[PDB]
């Protein structure tokens, strides 16, 4: 019952918000995204140790308390930067370059394919 | 009656009062004022207050709902 | 039939102070609640108790009365003395105006379909700041009975006339969909004697004479203020805005004079009391 | 979940003992009263206190805001450098040091 109470009290428009830092009297300050700081006796439903400051937490959209900890987000241009169709064009479809592709790919490649024969070295990897 | 009246009055203009900036007034019961809310309003001054106070830019204390200048 | 508008409903001081209690720790939020009373007759509805809805997210809307908690509540309320019927459902719109919102309409209609008389009550937290208690009292309009058949409330006296409307019930539908009921507050004794002991100013206080060190700085600063005063007098008795002979002086005489009169008299009571 | 949350604000000139000027952070410039029992002395032009958010009366006074910007311009992993890990920059070290 309890936490059926609870459920019914999570209907979600929250009001995403910046957490800010905590204090003690484990109760936090938040900022919301209508810009206008709120202070809150207790955090909610998330624990202390989870927030920390400059996190995106969805606030109740009246009462402002936490109940919610969301994954932050850089921007839609930033996410759009994102490569989801991974282009096809082959290293054989290359010419004459066969110098410069492998510089290019001893220097990016290799540091992630094993970082062992770089670490056996005690090099920084470019 | 008026002791209660005057109670009334000074009952007004208690805590909360919004803050704001004081233009120009119309008349003896009313003038207009920029609340710090940013938004302006043309509100009744509260005859209380004595008028050679209120300098084009004095800073000013209204209702918080009505705005009432108080 | 009909009702009228000389309509009153008596709401008891403890219902009232429930409700502005539960109003003011509801919000931001709304807050709802069942209230407990009696139909006397067609010409007025009594409340006599009222208790609190949890609060849900659901808002404040008909799925907000939970069964199993008012049935509860209702039973344990009728083996102390109380055993009431559902007169109706308050409810608290913060900051916003005593109007009835549309998802506050069909609840509304659900509790008439209870009781045609039940009331809705609307109270605002934030907007009663003072000695103003902002509250109002509704029931349906029900559609045509306005829109052809016409005034909804017998006008039969002049008791209903006696109050103005707010404009934005207008706004939000009054005397359209929903009209206001008229708002009585059916104190009596033993129940007023004791809200004034919330300042009764103990006789303890009353046989003090407070600090004689603040009671000189109260003379001799109203006493500046007396002389800054006296200055315009005798500028503004030669002219043949605030004029300060009449107001403040009548107002510095009157506070100084009485002042003084209490604090010496409180100190020659003392004198001769305290041994 | 019944509490619900304070409005911060920066407060300014005590106009009385118990009269003060909040200003809530990006919002209005309110006249406002201390709570009953809260300090009245540290009440002072630059500290931040929490507002309830029905009469707007001060209650708990904050001490100040990190702006997590801030926080992170703090909490950044520097690294392990030591003095021995620079070369060839002795004078500079000594004038820095
Ligand atoms: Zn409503």
């Amino acid at each position: 019952e309890n936490s059926e109470k609870i459920k019914v009290n999570k209907t979600l428009p929250y009001l995403v918000s910046n957490v800010i830092e905590l204090l003690d009297v484990k109760c936090a300050v938040i900022k919301t995204s209508t810009r206008q700081t709120y202070f809150l006796p207790v955090i909610g439903l998330v624990d202390a140790e989870k927030l920390k400051p400059g996190d995106l937490v969805g606030v109740n959209k009246d009462s402002y308390l936490i109940l919610e900890t969301l994954p932050t987000e850089y921007d839609s241009r930033v996410k759009a930067m994102e490569v989801d169709e991974r282009p096809t064009e082959q290293y054989s479809d290359i010419g004459g370059l066969d110098k410069q592709i492998q510089e290019l790919v001893e220097a990016i490649v290799l540091p992630m394919n094993h970082k062992e024969k770089f670490e056996n070295l005690g090099i920084q990897p470019p | 009656e008026f002791l209660h009246a005057q109670e009334e009055v000074k009952r007004i203009q208690s805590i909360p009062l919004v803050i704001g900036q004081f233009l120009e007034a119309v008349d003896q019961n009313t003038a207009i004022v920029g609340s710090t809310t940013g938004s302006n309003y043309y509100v009744r001054i509260l005859s209380t207050i004595d008028r050679e106070l209120l300098k084009p830019n004095a800073s000013v204390a209204l209702h918080k709902h009505s705005n009432a200048l108080v | 039939p009909a009702v009228d508008t000389a309509e009153q409903v008596y709401i008891s001081s403890l219902a009232l102070l429930k409700m502005l209690k539960h109003g003011r720790a509801g919000v931001p939020m709304e807050v709802m609640g069942l209230m407990l009373g009696e139909f006397v007759d067609d010409y007025t509805v009594r409340v006599i108790d009222v208790f609190a809805m949890p609060q849900s997210g659901t808002g404040v809307s008909v799925e907000a009365v939970d069964p199993v908690f008012q049935a509860k509540m209702l039973d344990m309320l009728k083996q102390t003395g109380r055993p009431e019927m559902v007169v109706g459902w308050y409810h608290s719109h913060p900051g916003f105006g005593c109007w009835l919102s549309g998802v506050d309409i069909n609840t509304q209609q659900s509790f008439e379909a209870l009781s045609e008389r039940a009331v809705a009550v609307v109270v605002d937290p934030i907007q009663s700041v003072k000695g103003k208690v902002v509250i109002d009292a509704f029931r349906l309009i029900n559609a045509n009975m306005m829109v052809l058949g016409h005034e909804p409330r017998q006008t039969t006296s002049n008791l209903g006339h006696l109050n103005k409307p707010s404009i934005q019930a207008l706004i939000h539908g009054l005397n359209r969909h929903y009209y206001s009921i008229t708002i009585n507050y059916r104190k009596n004794e033993l129940e007023q004697k004791m809200l004034l002991n919330l300042h009764k100013k103990s006789w303890m206080e009353g046989l003090t004479l407070q600090d004689y060190s603040e009671h000189c700085k109260h003379n001799e600063s109203v006493v500046k203020e007396m002389l800054e005063l006296a200055k315009n007098y005798n500028k503004a008795v030669e002219e043949e805005g605030k004029q300060d002979p009449k107001r403040h002086l009548e107002e510095h005489v009157d506070v100084l004079m009485t002042s003084n009169i209490v604090q010496c008299l409180a100190a020659m009571l003392d004198t001769v009391v305290f041994k | 979940l019944q509490s619900v949350g304070q409005i911060v604000g920066e407060v300014l000139k005590q106009l009385t003992e118990e009269k003060f000027i909040v200003k809530a952070t990006n919002g209005p410039r309110y006249v406002v009263g201390c709570r009953r029992q809260l300090d009245k002395s540290k009440l002072k032009p630059g500290t931040r206190v929490a507002l309830d958010m029905t009469t707007l009366t001060i209650m708990r006074y904050l001490p100040r805001e990190v702006d997590p910007l801030v926080y992170n311009m703090s909490h950044e992993d520097p690294g392990n450098v030591s003095y021995s890990e620079i070369g060839g920059l002795s004078e500079q070290i000594r004038e820095l040091r």
